[PDB]
């Protein structure tokens, strides 16, 4: 049994942590909706 | 249950200890996750029981109480803010100008942060605070990190 709990409200905070790159990526979407890299 | 909007933690008691599974969204009384993190099972609030309402394994969502109510999108332009919630530590907004997913039917916004997958289901936001998706479904790169679709149902 799977269960919830209040973790926070949902905000824009100013001055939060700016972190990682902006990758442009060719994938693919199965039928199981598992993404996957196309070269 | 508990039925204030915000962000929650989703938990298992069928492994060791108290687990973290994923996380998600309540929003005008509807729970979003992704599938991947509850297999559309029912959930406990409180005493209160979440039935699931909606899902889709190919979108990887899932609404419960109620039809899907997120709606916004990424510009395709501005930085946005992954509100992490990684097991056993605070929420914390991480903000990030979002890559490209591009796929046959069209560009999806990804974001490059590497958590754990016990995160899967925390919000993307825009600039005044609307969930423009969901962060957990996407692909391991070339460098072995993971970079996350951002993953958006349509609200009818
Ligand atoms: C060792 N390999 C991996 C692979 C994925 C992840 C991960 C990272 C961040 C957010 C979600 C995930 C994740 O597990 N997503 C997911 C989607 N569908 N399924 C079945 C699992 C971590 N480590």
């Amino acid at each position: 049994d799977m269960y919830i709990e209040r973790a926070g409200d949902i905000t824009w905070e100013k001055d939060a942590e700016v972190t990682g790159n902006s990758p442009r990526l060719d994938v693919a979407l199965d039928e199981s909706g598992d993404f996957s890299l196309v070269e | 249950g508990e039925t204030t909007d915000g962000v929650y933690r989703v938990m298992t008691r069928r492994l060791l200890g108290s687990t973290q599974v994923g996380v998600g969204v309540m929003q005008e009384g509807v729970f979003h996750t992704m599938w991947h993190v509850t297999k559309g099972a029912a959930l406990r609030s409180g005493e209160g029981r979440l039935d699931p309402y909606w899902g889709d394994v190919k979108q990887d969502l899932v609404s419960y109480c109620g039809p899907w109510k997120l709606d916004a999108a990424w510009d395709g332009l501005s930085e946005v803010q992954l509100l992490a919630v990684p097991p056993g530590e605070r929420a914390k907004n991480i903000q990030t100008l979002p890559g490209i997913f591009k796929t046959k039917d069209g560009d999806i916004g990804a974001v490059a942060l590497d958590y754990p997958a016990g995160t899967s289901g925390s919000p993307i936001l825009d600039k005044c605070g609307r969930v423009i998706g969901l962060y957990g479904n996407g692909v391991v790169i070339k460098n072995g990190s993971y970079v996350s679709a951002i993953t958006q149902g349509k609200r009818e």
